[PDB]
């Protein structure tokens, strides 16, 4: 009867899968209605990342994890130019298959394609200098995000960091029924980061986006 | 992705 459809958590995840089943495995697909914002997104990510990697006490540059990778847009444009290797994790086999083509030029530097939902994924223990989490945290419930962030801490090499990049609402938590995601406000997101046992090393707001867009923020965590 | 809102 209605016992599954009324399980909000179950439907939240199921509806997100149904959405991504129809998203093309292309940069435009990854960017939703905003392909023109890929360029300022990347530039901001490049500027932020470089402040937290390299040299004394700062993260290493050997291996990164691209969480909610999709086809690997962040891996191609942000991570692979900095790290000696990368791994991807995404729930969609479709995107991870296409990633092998999208990332072919550096295909030998992509050590694993992990097909998991993040709420069911344990980042390999102490494997990564950076764990990058972009435009996927809003697809986890608060309890699942909290637990995933805690697991991510255990995925870090010495001096490693997590970089979280996502939309941040003015107030509350706002559900988007179309893609089955939530936008969290700053207070809620920062609370979940704190409750996970992480501390914020730095933060920066995304510049160059339209005034009509939800604000986007980057956080460096450890 | 980005969003409007
Ligand atoms: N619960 C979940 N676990 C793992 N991946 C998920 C997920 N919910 C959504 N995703 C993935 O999150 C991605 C969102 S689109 C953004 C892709 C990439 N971060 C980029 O910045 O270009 C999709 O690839 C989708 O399949």
């Amino acid at each position: 009867g209605t016992s599954q459809v009324i399980n909000g958590e179950m439907q939240f995840y199921a509806r997100a899968k149904l959405f991504y089943q129809e998203v093309p495995a292309t940069e435009e697909g990854m960017m939703g209605n905003f392909i023109e914002l890929s360029s300022p997104d990347i530039q901001a990510s490049q500027k932020f990342l470089r402040k937290f990697v390299g040299g004394p006490g700062r993260a290493g540059t050997d291996c990164a994890l691209d969480c909610g990778s999709g086809i690997g847009r962040v891996s191609k444009h942000v991570l692979l130019p900095v790290f000696n290797s990368v791994e991807l994790v995404d729930m969609m086999e479709s995107f991870l298959l296409e990633a092998q083509n999208y990332l072919q030029v550096k295909g030998d530097k992509v050590e694993s394609y992990h097909c998991y939902s993040l709420q069911e994924f344990t980042p390999p223990f102490r494997r990564y200098d950076v764990i990058w989490i972009q435009w996927v945290s809003g697809h986890l419930t608060d309890k699942d995000l909290l637990a995933f962030l805690s697991r991510c801490r255990d995925g870090l090499k010495e001096n490693g960091i997590i970089i979280l990049k996502d939309n941040v609402a003015r107030e509350g938590c706002i559900l988007d029924l179309s893609d089955s995601s939530v936008t969290r406000d700053m207070d809620i997101l920062r609370s979940l980061i704190r409750k996970s046992g992480l501390v914020v090393l730095g933060q920066e707001k995304q510049d160059g986006f339209p005034e009509q867009c939800i604000p986007v923020w980057m956080f460096a965590l450890h | 992705s980005p969003k409007r809102i």
